[PDB]
């Protein structure tokens, strides 16, 4: 039992790297942003462009939603990150505070909050409708990789080159949990809030419970560049990965065997996303790409 | 450009 994603959609315009790509949690969307310091919004289910969104004075390394999928935030190497209205395009606050590039982004499931990591090795914790920061995590000791909010936004997972992935209670801002040592590229939790699934850059993902890990996916190549990861549950459970072999893998979440490889770009697959309702995966490929595409499966 | 597109250069 495997899936058979085939491609269906090609989602080109961006003229640098692509970075990351999220849909919208009312599925009718995708957000991309680039190195081209542009995101775009394009048709969740026939890839159609929809809008270029531009103000970053540089390129971009994150864009997420907000739960009502009127908002975006974007985390960006101008040191910023900007609140975006999606409807017009417009940018509603500069989050300004972080000492190097912003590398990862998230609201908080009520969207009264932004999480985000920095090269400066903080997490800061920022106020959505006053645009003001709340709270700097001195959380890691080298840049952090990624950010996430569990489902009622009262935990937040960091990752860290450092080789720590670190878990926050938000509201007080201390660290409940600290997870060989490779540099931790991405983390972020289950859609269910349970497990934590963590990149490190050796080739591997992990899904952790306890502190304990549970499973391990290999077989991909990442040595180099913060990949996302995602948990598949629309149909059969899968995780999701880009790699740096210029494929998306796909593994079985409870046999940890590969069932499926996915073949378009021509070079890194930084991101993938899963629709929330839908078979369908987005992939989206770095600087000799420069390309997203749509994936459908039938389970 | 940006810092998610560039490589972490390990060795």
């Amino acid at each position: 039992v495997k899936p058979n994603y085939a491609l269906k959609f090609t989602l080109a315009g961006h003229t640098k790297a692509v970075s990351s790509v999220k849909f919208s949690p009312n599925g009718e969307w995708l957000a991309s942003s680039s190195a081209d310091k542009l995101i775009k919004i394009w048709g969740a289910y026939d890839g159609k462009f929809e809008k270029t969104i531009s103000g970053h004075k540089l390129g971009i390394s994150d864009v997420a939603w907000s739960s009502d999928s009127n908002l975006l935030v974007s985390a960006s190497d101008d040191k910023t990150l900007k609140i975006w209205d999606v409807s017009s395009g417009k940018c509603l606050k500069t989050l300004k505070g972080h000492s190097n590039y912003v590398f990862c982004c998230n609201f908080n499931p009520q969207s009264n909050l932004i999480v985000s990591g920095s090269f400066d090795e903080s997490v800061r914790i920022w106020d959505v409708k006053t645009g003001k920061c709340l709270k700097t995590l001195p959380a890691h000791s080298d840049p952090v990789s990624a950010v996430h909010f569990n489902r009622d936004g009262s935990l937040i997972v960091s990752s860290s080159y450092d080789g720590l992935c670190r878990i926050w209670d938000t509201a007080s801002g201390q660290c409940l949990k600290t997870l060989d040592n490779p540099p931790v590229s991405f983390v972020k939790f289950s859609p269910n809030g349970k497990y934590i699934l963590a990149a490190t850059l050796d080739n591997t993902l992990k899904l952790w419970d306890k502190g304990k890990c549970l499973k391990t996916y290999t077989g991909h190549k990442n040595e180099k560049y913060c990949i996302f990861a995602n948990f598949s549950v629309t149909g059969g459970k899968w995780i999701v990965s880009g790699s740096e072999d210029n494929l998306v893998y796909i593994w079985n979440l409870q046999t940890k065997e590969i069932v499926q490889k996915l073949q378009g770009h021509t070079d890194v697959v930084i991101s993938t996303a899963c629709h929330p309702t839908e078979n369908i995966i987005a992939s989206a490929a770095l600087e000799n790409d420069k390309t997203i595409k749509l994936w459908k499966s039938d389970c | 450009g940006c810092a998610r597109s560039e490589p972490k250069i390990l060795t």
